[PDB]
RNA sequence: CUUUAAAUCCUUUAACGAGGAUCCAUUGGAGGGCAAGUCUGGUGCCAGCAGCCGCGGUAGCUCCAAUAGCGUAUAU
């Protein structure tokens, strides 16, 4: 006998206006702790046959009693697109920006 | 274990008359079998030098817990004429026909027809219980089979006892007369709570012209019952 | 005595002092403009002092 | 507050009733009956004083409808017996029957009332989905067959405990 | 005065009491869906308008520290029975 | 049918008493068999007594009224031994089952009530 | 040590409130053996009937 | 009329909350979730509710073939989506696939000894996936077991219900798998990744039977509960409907948006979404049996409806099998003809194409030996249905 | 002794209380103006016989 | 892990963690037990008050009420 990870995606739309598209993720996870984010990136890659570094997924709250997590996923057309339009912190927990101190 | 079968045992009167006490390693209830070598609901008996006693159950009578719980009164002695209401299969009847003894008469009650058989089967072997397979709320149906009696016992378990006890004692019941009634509170009312049911009772007793003078319960035999003692009709003292 | 399920519901002194000698029965009594009870546990809604 | 202490508290018959109360139902203190005695009165005091009103009165009708059905919903009355006379005939043990520690003692699950208080205590309870570790949980009339061990718990076919494991492991 | 006295009436037409009825004589099936709380409470309907608002918007709000006391407060009121007397007026509808 | 079978629940107790039976199973509070509701009348631990109007011998369930009357417990037929089967958790027909007296069992008012129409049944 | 949880202290107060009742009144049981005897004395001068009037 | 009005009043006021709501939902974004309410109407438009109840006769004794390969009373079948393979499980505890076309024995599983895989205990309920990839059977054991149908290899076993297994059904179109005990407990189960999803609570008896189709959703038959009810799974919510007195042993759906649902009091009842009450009752479906004074009616084992239309088969063991038109709107229940069947009908099934239908025929009921029918053979029995205009 | 008592708890006491009215209860009930059933409801919240 | 601009908190979760289970609940009230010991007053052998202090030696009594809470003083 061995548990699983399932993902199911609800309220999938295409904005186009940004070249993304816009998904709320929901994880079942019975008897492990919360999954971490780039197990999510690599298996909503593989579902949606694209490559991980296109997918930034943020908002993982669990519900009480520890079955079911609730987040939200963001699958880019390109990743010069995710570059020009994400947030500039999201961009840093991937590594490709990083922030500089000022001088006051 | 208990009063196995073989053993030394001694038989003493009791206070009440036509009642004895069996003593021995374990003290019993016993009564003088009218019927020597016969057990009618399979009680222990005991052989006495010609003479036989029959043990009493209280848990399977009514009258055994009331006398084994201290009353006072039964008024059932010997040479006495009783009406026994709700005699059933007529466990309790047979030891009520022990004490009268030969002389006494006992009148059984018993409206069911599968225990009316059982009744008259009883009746065959002792010569002083007249069977009345007859309903018990409509006396003046039967009036022809019974005289003048003493003592009134009621056991059925009704919730228009009083109702039913008074309608007998009028007809029946001589001046001066003993009634030994037997209450179980859940029947009468189930709403109300069992002592304050024996006290509604005892109203609607003195309301039909009988005076109560005792009742105590049945605490180690029976939950939520009682057996009330009155005389009907007193002569001036 | 006989019965023990009554409530007694005088305001004669002697009388009150006679049933308080009786184990487990309430008295009642009249306090100020209210109605009180004495002896009972489920007294709920009686005057509070 | 949730409670108010006795106007006489020198009073055998309220000592020997508190104390019959907290032995049967496995209570832990005078406070956890006064809390009931209190939420009582308030119910009682209610359905008094809507039973003082006209009875064409629809503020009467209303209220005590409502009151009916909720008091119905948790269990304390009975579909036959939905009106306000039934509401002052209600007693103090009866809201001590709806416990969850009670609860679990006469469904079987535990073999004495403060093995259930234990048992609850330690997260072995469970109410449809929801892990429940209240004693004074109140069951609903719709949950009372859904009371059972959690999923997780070695009683309820999970992972044994820390004993288990340890002497395992030294035998 | 006439805002006062229709705005009375909407609340006495949503009071827990006019409800009550609407359930019994419902002929269509009665619906079950599952909560923690057993009943109706303020401080869950604005959990459902916030998560609501939650899935149109794609973005997660904070929350402030007196309203999660007040969360948990009802999570351990709705275990008990301190709101059974508790009724809404309804003179305004009558 | 057989006069013998006297106290006939009609179809609404019918209901009532089945639904009871499989709630006192539930329980551990219902003892199944003739011969183990016999036992319990004699150790006088029984609410009331359950039989099928439709055994081909009526008479192997005959002894049971008689110790019901010295007992003062109620009983009543009912007209499937196959329905009383389902409610009692076997997979057998039954003849006759007995409700036990419980402490604290909070099927008491249930209970009751039943206790209550069983006695109407008899005028 | 009893003093140190009021629960458990509470429990043997009620445990020793039933012993104490014993010597008042006499609990109910059933006849779950076949009658045997009291198992004591059988005592017939004592009278506990209550007395009306 | 104060009840009236208040009810009345509060319909008004929660009309004017659904005209908020439109608004938004009218604000692919709005243009896909139009395509949705197209597909929608066009799908009910597929379920055409077409009326065959006429041009169905009553077939001849001769006619029915008796396939006989069963030691004990059979509890349960199913139909391969292809109409050409019946698998069906005894008391035997043994399942074997049999040839439609020809009536032989394709394979047989054997039952487990106390390894070949098998069953130690009675079958209670089979289901099939809607591809005719995957078969699923479950027992007294409290154990689901999938197997390979083409080739009856046995794959996974699902563990985790503490009760035996007495409903099972797979999602059409999915490899989703819902499963009810005895434990009161509903399951769900997807066979393709062999893993567990959730667990489902609310009924207060012992479940008898269990029907979905394609929408993520199923209904339960409760019992001595004396309720039916329907589990909306993605929308967490659950429907309870009060109607026919005595345990409901047998459901059935007939679309997506009604059911067909047995008792064991001979009562047949047709449901809707719209109204908690039965629709439509049918009394005493099967008549009448007993000695005079203690007759009862004839409990009802087995129900079937032929999907997307309106006919309805009823099995019971008054020696018939009885076929029902649906009325307009499901209101009302007409019986057609009567097929001479000796035996106790433990299961019916409808075939895709709907030009037979194949009972399974044993000398006791599926869950107990209260009757034992001498005359009845443990026998599949495939009842051809012949449609002339 | 009596069933009913449990030390000095009357149990078997219950929510339709019977009670005893004495003669000089009466009176002081109407100086006061006091309704005799209805102020006995008020102080017990039950019915009063 | 998740959270967050970053981190903390909440919710998940891996491994350790109990026989005197010393991993030791308190506050108020009322009682019992004592020597080659001290003081005071007497009714020879007594009584009151009290007693970790004695010849030599220095290497964890009982009962009651409330209970994580429970007393005292003044005014009322
Ligand atoms: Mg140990």
């Amino acid at each position: 006998m061995n548990d699983t990870v399932t993902i199911r995606t609800r309220k999938f739309m295409t904005n186009r206006l940004l070249q993304r598209k816009q998904m709320v993720i929901d994880v079942l996870h019975p008897g492990k702790a919360t999954v971490p984010k780039t197990e999510i990136r690599e298996k909503l890659a593989k579902m949606y046959k694209t490559t991980p570094d296109v997918i930034f997924v943020f908002g993982f709250r669990t519900h009480f009693g520890g079955g079911k997590t609730t987040g939200f996923g963001m699958i880019y057309d390109s990743l010069d697109y995710a570059k020009k339009n994400e947030p500039k912190h999201r961009l840093a927990r991937h590594g490709l920006y990083e922030k500089k101190k000022t001088s006051r | 274990r208990g009063n196995q079968s073989g053993k030394n045992v001694m038989v003493e009167p009791h206070r009440h008359e036509g009642v004895f006490i069996c003593r021995g390693k374990e003290d019993a209830l016993v009564t003088k079998n009218l019927v020597p070598g016969e057990s009618v609901y399979g009680e222990k008996r005991v052989s006495i030098s010609k003479i036989e006693y029959r043990a009493w159950n209280p848990f399977r009578s009514k009258l055994a817990a009331a006398i084994l719980g201290g009353v006072d009164q039964i008024h059932i002695k010997p040479g006495a004429k009783v009406l026994y209401l709700g005699a059933a299969s007529g466990t309790t009847v047979s030891h009520v026909s022990d004490i009268v003894g030969p002389d006494g008469l006992v009148y059984a009650v018993e409206f069911s027809h599968r225990s009316g058989r059982d009744l008259i089967n009883l009746a065959k072997k002792r010569t002083n219980i007249i069977p009345v397979i007859e309903d018990a709320r409509h006396p003046h149906k039967y009036r022809m089979l019974i005289a003048m009696v003493d003592v009134i016992f009621a056991d059925v378990a009704q919730p228009d006892q009083t109702r039913i006890v008074a309608l007998n004692a009028h007809t029946f019941l001589r001046n001066g007369g003993h009634f030994v009634i037997s209450i179980k509170a859940n029947c009468i009312d189930s709403t109300a709570s069992a002592e304050a049911v024996f006290a509604s009772e005892v109203k609607k007793m003195q309301q039909e012209n009988m005076k109560p003078q005792e009742q105590l319960t049945l605490e180690p035999y029976e939950r939520d019952h009682a057996v009330v003692v009155g005389v009907y009709r007193p002569p001036p003292k | 005595t006989q019965h023990k399920c009554y409530i007694v519901a005088t305001v004669d002194r002697d009388l009150k002092r006679r049933i308080r000698k009786i184990p487990g029965v309430p008295i009642m009594y009249i306090s100020n403009h209210r109605y009180n009870i004495e002896r009972m546990p489920d007294d709920y809604g009686a005057p509070r002092f | 507050k949730t409670y108010v202490t006795p106007r006489r508290p020198f009073e055998k018959s309220r000592l020997d009733q508190e104390l019959k109360l907290i032995g049967e139902y496995g209570l832990r203190n005078k406070r956890e009956v006064w809390r009931v005695k209190f939420t009582l009165a308030k119910i009682r005091k209610a359905a008094r004083e809507l039973l003082t009103l006209d009875e064409k009165d629809p503020r009467r009708l209303f209220e005590g409808n409502a009151l009916l059905r909720r008091l119905v919903r948790i269990g304390v009355l009975d579909e036959g017996k939905m009106k306000l006379d039934y509401i002052l005939g209600l007693k103090i043990e009866d809201f001590l029957e709806r416990r969850l520690q009670t609860q679990v003692f006469k469904l079987g699950l535990a073999k004495s009332i403060h093995h259930a208080r234990v048992l609850i205590r330690q997260r072995h309870i469970r109410v449809r989905k929801q892990v429940v570790n209240i004693p004074s949980f109140i069951v609903r009339l719709d949950s009372q067959k859904h009371i059972d061990f959690s999923l997780r718990s070695p009683y309820g076919g999970g992972r044994p405990g820390r004993v288990k494991r340890k002497n395992a492991k030294k035998g | 005065e006439k805002k006062r006295l229709e705005r009375a009436k909407r609340r006495a037409l949503s009071s827990s009491v006019i409800r009550e009825l609407k359930e019994q004589y419902s002929d269509a099936p009665e619906e079950i869906r599952d909560a923690r709380h057993p009943h109706v409470t303020r401080q869950s309907q604005e959990d459902q308008h916030r998560i609501n608002y939650e899935e149109s918007m794609m973005v997660r709000l904070s929350v402030s520290k007196r309203e999660k006391g007040r969360r948990k407060r009802a999570n351990v009121m709705s275990s008990q029975l301190h709101s059974l007397t508790h009724f809404s007026d309804i003179s305004a509808l009558t | 049918v057989n006069p013998k079978a006297y106290p006939l629940a009609d179809a609404h107790l019918t209901k009532k008493l089945l639904d009871l039976v499989q709630q006192s199973c539930n329980y551990k509070q219902l003892r199944k068999g003739a011969n183990e509701a016999t036992k319990t009348l004699n150790r006088g631990i029984s609410e009331f007594i359950v039989m099928a109007a439709d055994a081909e011998p009526l008479e192997i369930i005959l002894h049971l009224p008689l110790l019901c009357e010295d007992k003062n417990v109620p009983y009543v037929f009912v007209r499937s031994k196959q329905a009383l089967g389902r409610a009692c958790g076997v997979s057998r027909p039954v003849i006759a089952c007995s409700v036990t007296i419980k402490e604290g069992s909070q099927l008491k008012q249930q209970i009751q009530s039943i206790q209550q129409s069983i006695e109407r049944l008899l005028v | 040590k009893i003093d140190r949880n009021p629960r458990v202290k509470h429990r043997e107060k009620f445990r020793r409130a039933k012993i104490r009742r014993r010597g008042q009144v006499r609990e109910v049981r059933k006849e779950e053996q076949r009658y045997s005897g009291e198992l004591s004395g059988i005592r017939a001068g004592v009278k506990k009937s209550i007395k009306l009037k | 009329e104060t009840a009236q009005e208040k009810k009345l009043r509060l319909a008004k006021l929660y009309l004017e909350q659904l005209r908020q709501q439109e608004e938004e939902k009218a604000e692919f974004e709005e243009d896909q979730v139009a395509g949705r309410l197209k597909e929608d109407v066009l799908e009910q438009r597929g379920r055409l509710q077409k009326l065959v109840a006429k041009e169905i006769q009553a077939p001849a004794s001769a006619d029915i073939r008796v396939l006989r390969g069963h030691q004990l009373s059979i509890t349960c079948l199913v139909v391969t989506p292809d109409d050409s393979a019946i698998f069906s499980a005894a008391k035997d505890c043994s399942i074997i696939k049999w040839s439609v076309e020809s009536g032989r024995k394709l394979h047989v599983i054997p039952r487990a000894k106390k390894k070949p895989p098998g069953h130690s205990s009675h079958v209670l309920c089979m289901a099939i996936s809607s591809d005719g990839k995957y078969l699923a059977s479950g027992d007294r054991s409290k154990l689901i077991l999938i197997w390979e149908a083409q080739s009856c290899q046995h794959l996974y076993t699902f563990t985790g219900h503490r009760d035996a297994v007495s409903g099972l059904a797979f999602r059409r179109g999915t490899h989703q798998l819902y499963s009810t005990s005895h434990d009161r407990s509903v399951k769900v189960w997807n066979v393709a990744e062999n893993s567990y999803v959730e667990t489902l609570f609310g009924h207060q008896d012992a479940v008898a039977a269990l029907d979905a189709l394609s929408r993520e959703c199923c209904v339960t038959a409760g019992g001595r509960d004396g309720t039916v009810r329907v589990w909306k799974i993605p929308e967490e919510s659950q429907l309870v409907f009060y109607g026919h007195q005595g345990s409901i042993d047998c459901i059935h759906l007939i679309n997506e948006e009604h059911m067909v649902s047995g008792a064991d009091d001979g009562s047949v009842a047709l449901w809707g979404l719209s109204k908690k009450r039965p629709l439509a009752l049918q009394r005493e479906a099967h008549g009448l049996r007993g000695e005079p004074g203690l007759e009862q009616p004839f409990w009802i084992s087995s129900v079937a409806a032929l999907l997307n239309t309106d006919l309805v088969a009823t099995g019971s063991h008054s020696s018939c099998v009885r076929l029902w038109q649906c009325g307009e709107g499901f209101r009302q229940l007409d019986l057609l003809c009567d097929i001479p069947l000796v035996g106790f009908i433990n299961s019916l099934k409808f075939s895709s194409s709907g030009d037979f239908l194949v009972a399974g025929v044993g000398q006791e009921h599926r869950l107990g030996r209260w009757w034992r029918i001498k005359e009845a053979r443990n026998s599949v029995c495939i009842i051809p249905l012949r449609r002339v205009p | 002794h009596p069933s009913c008592l449990f030390f000095q708890y009357n149990t078997q006491l219950g929510p339709p209380y019977h009670i005893l009215v004495d003669t000089n209860f009466i009176n002081f009930s109407i100086k006061a103006k006091l309704d005799l059933v209805q102020s006995m409801m008020d102080c017990l919240y039950a019915k009063c016989i």
